[PDB]
């Protein structure tokens, strides 16, 4: 087509979606990771994660307001990945990289799994 | 704005 | 912080949100623009438009599944802006610029209003 | 990935 494109649009959209999350506006699901609860927007979760895409395209699961993750999932790892979904920024540290990578494999977030593998390889 |  | 950032994340999120819209997945509102109907995600509309942000933060309107726009709004102008919300690309043409600018003013989409004003000024 |  002959469209023009606003470079910062996608980043500005994501910033606004994170502001809605902050303010608990139109959040429609609670993700439970053992004793912790995280409120989010199903569409943002599906857009970032192959696991959430599969869950919320299921004709029964699409209607659930609570999703319980596998008990082996680390709440801090999930929190770091949820923040990445809404900001593009990943708080990857020596102390959390193993939990973050395991969580990203489970959630099916291939680009995160990729940077974790690279950071681990560099320390070996 | 740019030409994509 | 000491975060790393994935450059293409925001664009990839928006591309996936547009794929959900295409496929009518988890759309939760119908926008009526006279005889036409457009299905969308409230969160994407709020993230792009000051008018939708005000509508869906209202304690009563947040619960509506149908929103009727002012009868003066042009359906093609709205369609072009809805596509821009989900793609960052604006199909601005000599034949639609007046309707697009009027619709963007109504929807409170300041960057679009800005490029329309500039394109109009260049033809004068 | 970059340093933002
Ligand atoms: O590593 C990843 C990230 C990821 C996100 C999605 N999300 C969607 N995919 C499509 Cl094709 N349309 C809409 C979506 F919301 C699916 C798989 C995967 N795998
Ligand atoms: O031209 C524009 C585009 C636009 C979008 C929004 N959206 C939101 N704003 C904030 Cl501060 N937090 C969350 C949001 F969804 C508000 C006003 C305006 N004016
Ligand atoms: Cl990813
Ligand atoms: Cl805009």
């Amino acid at each position: 087509d002959s469209c023009i494109q606003f470079t910062r649009h996608a980043s500005d959209v994501l910033l606004n979606l994170n502001r809605l999350r902050s303010r608990d506006i139109l959040t429609d699901v609670v993700i439970v990771v053992s004793r912790e609860q995280f409120r989010a927007h199903k569409t943002v979760l599906m857009a970032c994660s192959g696991l959430f895409y599969s869950i919320f395209t299921d004709q029964l699961k699409c209607n659930l307001s609570v999703i319980n993750l596998d008990p082996e999932i680390n709440p801090e790892g999930f929190c770091i990945l949820l923040d990445f979904m809404y900001t593009s920024r990943l708080n990857l540290r020596e102390g959390n990289i193993m939990a973050v990578m395991a969580t990203a494999m489970y959630l099916q977030m291939e680009h995160v799994v990729d940077t974790c593998r690279k950071f681990i390889k560099a320390s070996e | 704005w740019v030409i994509p």
